[PDB]
């Protein structure tokens, strides 16, 4: 417990789980909506998915 | 009539024609009538081939 010849400046993060609030404007973003449409991806020895 | 028989010829025929094939796709490049009657067809499969909403999608599946 004898001072070397130096100091040292010790750095850390630290994370914080929080709640928010967020407040969007009337009529700010235009959506356009297209139809939904399905395809077949796989044939597997048993099932089949979508 | 004499005997009733142990299998039913409407079960088996029922049965089997529901295993056939899909059929070609054919489209007449000849007459313009064929053709029309045919390109309606393809864009009608089009449709019911990738509409989700349908179950006939699911069907040709």
């Amino acid at each position: 417990k004898i001072h070397p010849g130096v100091a040292m400046t010790v750095v850390r993060t630290d994370e914080i789980l929080s709640e928010n609030i967020l407040f969007s404007s009337r009529a700010s973003t235009s959506m356009f909506i297209g139809t939904p449409n399905v395809s077949r991806r796989e044939a597997r020895v048993d099932a089949v998915t979508f | 009539m004499k005997v009733q028989g142990s299998v039913d010829r409407r079960r088996l025929q029922r049965r089997i024609a529901g295993l056939l094939p899909p059929p070609a796709r054919r489209l007449n490049i000849s007459r313009g009538s064929e053709f029309t009657r045919d390109v309606r067809g393809l864009v009608e499969e089009h449709a019911q081939a990738s509409s989700l909403s349908a179950a006939a999608v699911w069907r040709a599946g």
